[PDB]
């Protein structure tokens, strides 16, 4: 339940975070 | 009288003869006629464009010989590429999109030559740093605004960034049809060989350049920095207690915490580090 | 699929996540053959559902080779599309004020196909054509640039119902009508080919038929449309045969709909043959049309690979030509759709946001 | 062109669902009314208004493409279709491939093959409502052009003798009732939200076999002797 629902969150929010961060420059 | 939503695949050489041809006869309008082939209705390609003087007369069809763009044809046929005659450029510094009268009267008669021959507008004027402007339109008879007026067919592509200008909506060229769609040949073998070739610098990153106009460039920066010292002097005892948004949009100085941001300490930083990498590698070079 | 009772839910659908076609076939022949009706029949249904292309045809091939036909029948979904057009024509809703304000809102611009539009999008299988009809008339006279869309709203109006639509739209015949009109052909065969979606077999065939037998002018874009729509992911060898000829004879006016139908056709199959087609093709032509139905084509080879399609638009988005880049990604997309593939959504975003080309 | 894919957007969101999900959906109706009622409008702007407008009301609030499966996984028909759709900007003329993305929704009870049984749902959630809520069909319009009269002081004098002289010569239907205690046939559009908010008639003759919980198809069991509840939807 819980645990893999927030493991799929962070995955795709630690990716987010790096792919919005790849525009800094 | 089908025009769909149109593209015309222009030639970077077919640009430069006209930047070149325009640069040259700045203030004679002068004339010309693109090189294009109707390979469909409506994907147009030109790979090639020339220049022709304009005569005396000023903006005349026969200002563009006959027996002259005959034998010229002949010598691109034989050395080259031959290439066919549907369309014609034009230099226009007086004003924007729009045809002249007497541009209207020779592109009719270009119409009734060919099967569409284009109107180009190209200003060499307006064209300075960013900007240049080719666009194209047709010509129509009394007929397509008793139908169903607007020659513009039935897609969802031509509708893409097509701005006209005002002269062109006042005019009836860019608004009789419509407005061509422009694109550039930008293929590889061309493309490459031009990013990779023209805009050459390969071993000129290895400068060093230490002082050579630095040290006084290294006072006016503090010059300037005791300038933004003041300023942010200025804005630290301006802070007022009262929402200081609200004294800053009425009080705006421009300084530096404001305008004169921190990229412009970054650009004075990168160039000094800039200088100290260069220098310090061809130190350790210079064994 | 082992518990004693045969429930449903578990064994439809663990079946499919297992990938294991034969094995629900031989459940749905043990189903028939102790002719438990609720379990046989709505498993067979929940398989429908469920399950998608190169499953369900490969069970109901399994199974035909006591309820054995019922099965044929449900799998193929024609019951199931007949229930959803007998639903469609009794709550179906329609708005006539908005009809008319539609037609007020027409103008000598696109935004009367849009009206057209919208107004069959309202009246989608509703079977009755007199406020449409009379719409059509009132717009029959901004011709041989709205065929197209006002056939395909006439196809969406009339959509899954060869029985009289066939007949209400071959009621168009273009050659003793309209020549002058050219895309009054081109209409007639488009509105064939959405009036008979859903519908293949014989439907495949018929339009292939005609599509050998006619012009290359402008019937075949709404034919090989419809042929594509008809046999989508079936890639049978003769209408593969008919669009390759049409893509590789470099007839780029209908290239467009050629590339459109190869994707149909190829539909999640991944095919490496096909894509290496469209690739060379896509080198060695340089017209728009071509380019935007060769996009569709690649846009839909192939879907729920997570295997090949990483490296293939690894390859291909990053290629030269935009509408190479711009059918890559849907590639991807479409492939790594479902479920949240971090180096697909990687890729997906990083050619978003890094590359300013806009396409 | 992107404030009308944001219009075609929003219509595909607001497909198939009314203001019970969000009070906004009205809002954006009489948006999309407005704007295509506004002739003043880009071409481009106005094709996609028009055009969200009837993606939004596609069959009368009875098709909806939705890419959520029974099951869950992707429609790849409606996928692509709404593809094809999308490359408007590529072809207009060629984005109209999204009729194959249809799908409806019908909690069904057959049966037989051939007979439809009166299988009959319930409900009893005030805040739900689907079912063609026909929002602009009747327009109460007046065309008056008419100014009362200006009559000041001896107009008014005369007025004052006119008063002179004049001197001598639902509620209990609205507060309770609203219609979401209706029973519908098995073939009915209606969303698994509705369905969660839904409640099963068990007092009816048929009773369910599949959970009534998600949407889809049911074989209804074989019912009592002597066969009655057909219906012909």
């Amino acid at each position: 339940k819980l645990q893999q629902e927030l493991e799929f969150l962070e995955v795709q929010e630690e990716y987010i975070k790096d792919e919005q961060k790849n525009l800094k420059k | 009288a089908v025009d769909t939503a149109e593209q015309v695949y222009i030639s970077s050489l077919a640009l430069l003869k006209m930047l070149k041809h325009g640069r040259a006869g700045v203030p004679m309008e002068v004339m010309g006629l693109m090189l294009g082939e109707f390979v469909d209705d409506y994907t147009v390609r030109v790979i090639d464009v020339f220049a022709m003087p304009q005569s005396g007369t000023g903006v005349s069809v026969e200002a563009v010989d006959p027996v002259f763009q005959a034998k010229m044809l002949d010598m691109l046929k034989q050395t080259g590429r031959p290439e066919m005659v549907v369309g014609w450029y034009h230099s226009h510094p007086g004003f924007g999109c729009w045809l002249s009268g007497v541009d209207i009267n020779t592109q009719q008669s270009f119409e009734a030559l060919s099967e569409r021959a284009v109107a180009v507008v190209v200003d060499p004027i307006q064209s300075v740093k960013g900007k240049v402007v080719i666009d194209a339109f047709r010509l129509i008879n009394a007929n397509m605004m008793v139908l169903g007026h607007e020659p513009r067919q039935t897609t969802s592509n031509l509708g893409h960034l097509n701005k006209p200008s005002i002269q062109a909506l006042i005019h009836g060229l860019n608004r009789h049809y419509y407005s061509i769609t422009i694109n550039y040949r930008k293929n590889e073998l061309e493309q490459k060989m031009l990013l990779n070739l023209h805009k050459k610098s390969w071993m000129e990153g290895l400068t060093l350049q230490d002082y050579s106009e630095h040290c006084k460039h290294n006072e006016s920066v503090v010059k300037e920095m005791l300038e933004l010292a003041k300023n942010y002097n200025k804005a630290v005892e301006e802070e007022d207690k009262m929402t200081p948004e609200q004294l800053a949009i009425k009080n705006v100085g421009k300084q530096d915490p404001k305008r004169h941001l921190e990229e412009h300490v970054d650009v004075l930083m990168t160039s000094n580090i800039v200088q100290c990498l260069a220098a310090m590698l061809d130190t350790v070079v210079f064994k | 699929m082992n518990l004693e009772k045969p429930d449903f839910i578990n064994v439809c659908q663990c079946l499919i996540f297992l990938d294991d076609p034969q094995a629900v076939s031989d459940i749905l022949e043990k189903l028939v053959k102790e002719d438990n009706l609720l379990m046989a029949y709505q498993i067979c249904f929940d398989l429908y559902e469920s399950a998608s292309q190169q499953f369900l045809s490969s069970v109901i091939q399994n199974l035909r080779t006591d309820q054995t036909l019922k099965m044929i029948k449900i799998l193929s979904g024609e019951m199931a599309i007949e229930l959803h057009l007998q639903f469609l024509i009794r709550n179906n809703n329609t708005d006539l004020m908005i009809l008319k304000n539609t037609k007020d809102a027409v103008r000598n611009s696109v935004c009367h196909t849009a009206t057209v539009i919208a107004n069959s999008f309202m009246h989608c299988g509703t079977t009755s054509d007199q406020f449409l009809r009379d719409n059509l008339e009132w717009l029959a006279r901004a011709t041989n640039w709205a065929k197209f869309t006002a056939t395909a709203s006439l196809g969406v109006i009339h959509k899954g119902h060869e029985k009289e639509a066939l007949q209400l739209m071959a009621t168009y015949l273009p050659k003793d009508t309209s020549p002058g009109s050219a895309y009054q052909e081109g209409g007639g065969l488009y509105a064939l080919g959405l009036i008979h979606a859903n519908h293949g077999g014989d439907i495949i065939d018929y339009l292939l038929n005609q599509l050998k037998n006619a012009s290359n002018d402008i019937v075949r874009h709404g034919g090989s449309l419809g042929l594509g729509l008809a046999a989508m992911g079936t890639a049978r060898q003769d209408v593969y045969d008919l669009l390759k000829t049409n893509l590789y004879q470099d007839d780029a006016v209908t290239g467009e709909a050629a590339g459109l139908a190869l994707g149909l056709v190829m539909l999640g199959s991944k095919n490496a043959q096909a894509i290496e087609d469209m690739v060379g093709y896509a080198q060695e032509t340089q017209h728009e049309k071509i380019l935007r139905g060769l996009a569709v084509g690649i846009a839909l080879v192939m879907y729920g690979r997570m295997e090949e399609a990483d490296a293939l638009i690894e390859s291909l988005c990053r290629d030269k030509d935009p509408i190479l880049r711009r059918s890559g990604m849907y590639t991807v997309a479409m492939a790594y759709c479902g479920s949240g593939n971090n180096k697909a959504i990687r890729r997906l975003l990083h050619v978003a946001v890094s590359d300013v080309n806009d396409d | 062109y992107v404030r009308q894919g944001a219009l075609i957007a929003s219509a595909l969101i607001m497909i198939q669902q009314t203001e019970i999900t969000c009070p906004k959906v009205n809002q954006f109706r009489q948006l999309y009314s407005k704007v295509i009622n506004d002739k003043h409008d880009d071409v481009m702007a106005k094709f996609g208004a028009i055009l969200a407008q009837g993606i939004l009301d596609a069959g009368g609030h009875n098709v909806t493409i939705s890419l959520q499966s029974r099951t869950g996984h992707t429609h790849m028909p409606s996928v692509v279709g709404v593809l094809v759709f999308t490359q408007f900007w590529f072809w207009f003329p060629l984005s109209h491939f999204l009729s194959l993305a249809y799908t409806p929704t019908c909690v069904i009870g057959l049966n037989k093959d051939l007979k439809m049984p009166k299988v009959q749902y319930k409900s009893n959630c005030k805040p739900s409502t689907f079912a063609y809520p026909a929002p602009l069909e009747v327009p109460k319009e007046k065309e008056k052009e008419k100014v009362s009269t200006a009559v000041l002081s001896i107009t008014a004098k005369a007025k004052k003798k006119e008063k002179e002289k004049e001197k001598k010569e639902e509620k209990e239907k609205k507060k309770e009732p609203e219609p979401n205690f209706q029973l519908l046939d098995n073939p009915a559009r209606v969303m698994p939200a509705q369905l969660k908010v839904l409640t099963m008639p068990e007092t009816c003759r048929y009773q369910p076999f599949k959970p009534l919980s998600i949407g889809g198809i049911i074989i209804l069991k074989d019912t009592s002797e002597d066969i009655e509840e057909l219906v012909e939807p």
